[PDB]
């Protein structure tokens, strides 16, 4: 199961 | 940018037996970037029906793929894997050895 | 023994040949269980192992939502990285991300990972403490500061120590018959005369799972590495692995050499001789 996190722009 | 040339292994799924169906594999690994062309050859000719695994990579970020086809080893047939990649000036051909 | 869950994501730009291609794969140990390919027919996260088919529609919808969202994030990242490295809009470039968790024999948390590469080299990685970032070069410090500001590491830590470990255990249970198996190697030795003067001894290990194995040669019971060849462990295509180790020996001296095989599926190591 994948993380439920939207990562910020680099 | 870092580029790495592919390692190449050509081999069968099961120990080869003349007249028994089997799978012919070509495992390419340790390459970067991911663009790569891989053919399985029967008597120097391209085999049409070839499948491959989904693109993945190792701890060092280098890519790996398995190419495979069903085949039946015979006495009159010589198999090989042909690979091209940006790191290679010409396609690299590796012949199948039943004990490698 | 020990287990892991890992996700691997690759995005490649191809300027003037459409928008980037994105591929995601998921593994438990050495077994792939999901894939997504942005250019493929289904436009969904797809199963690649039987035991994952036990998951219901909400799982497939959510995994599809998350992976498609991640593909969009990489598209943005590709443009930003080009700016950071003062590169033109013309060349192809590659972003990779890996994350996941390891557990021990007791299935408890050992370690977590979340790291990135640009064009074949390290870019940024979450340290083992799951609280701070290592920036690989000067350009990456700009990302480090943004991610520190966002406090993303706290969210990643919670997932890696929690959800990651629980879903890994879930899968290990649901796929017990295959994932928790140990297939001990089937072993044999071959001999070939390369000349009148030397012979090759090749020690084989076939049909094993998991991938981890040790093959070693000894001469007179002393470890030998000189004049040996050991190939990379390779997939058979049926879920098992293969490996061999060879040594070149003088003719008439074959009997001095022994091959030793170590694997999880072997209570005690195997000894092979010609």
């Amino acid at each position: 199961r994948q993380a439920s996190i939207e990562l910020p722009s680099m | 940018m870092i580029q790495r040339t592919p390692k190449i292994q050509v081999y069968s799924r099961h120990p080869a037996e003349n007249g028994k169906s089997n799978f012919l594999n070509c495992y390419v690994s340790g390459f970067h970037p991911s663009d790569i062309e891989v053919d399985l050859l029967k008597n120097g000719e391209r085999i049409e029906k070839v499948e491959h695994s989904d693109l993945s990579f190792s701890k060092d970020w280098s890519f790996y793929l398995l190419y495979y086809t069903e085949f039946t080893p015979t006495e009159k047939d010589e198999y090989a894997c042909r690979v091209n990649h940006v790191t290679l000036s010409q396609p690299k051909i590796v012949k199948w050895d039943r004990d490698m | 023994g020990s287990h892991s869950m890992r996700y691997f994501f690759t995005s490649v730009s191809r300027p003037g040949r459409g928008e980037p291609r994105f591929i995601a794969v998921g593994y438990v140990d050495d077994t792939q269980f999901v894939r997504f390919d942005s250019d493929a027919a289904s436009q969904r996260m797809e199963p690649r192992a039987p035991w994952i088919e036990q998951e219901g529609p909400e799982y497939w919808d959510g995994e599809t939502r998350k992976v498609k969202a991640h593909s969009q994030t990489h598209r943005v990242d590709l443009g930003t990285l080009r700016g950071y490295y003062n590169q033109s809009e013309a060349g192809s470039h590659t972003v990779q991300r890996m994350y996941g968790c390891d557990v021990g024999s007791d299935w408890r948390f050992l370690r977590g990972y979340h790291q990135y590469a640009y064009d074949g080299k390290d870019y940024i990685a979450l340290k083992e403490d799951l609280r701070s970032w290592t920036a690989a070069d000067m350009a990456a410090q700009t990302t480090k500061h943004k991610w520190e500001a966002a406090h993303v590491a706290e969210q990643l830590r919670a997932y890696l120590e929690g959800t990651c470990v629980e879903w890994l255990r879930r899968y290990l249970e649901n796929g017990k018959e295959t994932l928790q198996r140990t297939d001990a190697p089937k072993t044999h030795m071959t001999h070939h005369a390369v000349s009148d003067h030397e012979a090759t001894l090749r020690c084989w290990a076939l049909s094993f799972y998991p991938a981890e194995i040790t093959l070693t040669w000894q001469r007179d019971g002393e470890d030998q590495t000189q004049d040996t060849e050991l190939v990379e462990t390779r997939p058979a295509g049926d879920g098992t692995f293969q490996k061999w180790a060879a040594v070149v020996v003088p003719s008439g001296q074959e009997q001095r050499y022994t091959c030793h095989v170590q694997h999880e599926g072997l209570p005690k190591p195997l000894t092979l001789r010609w």
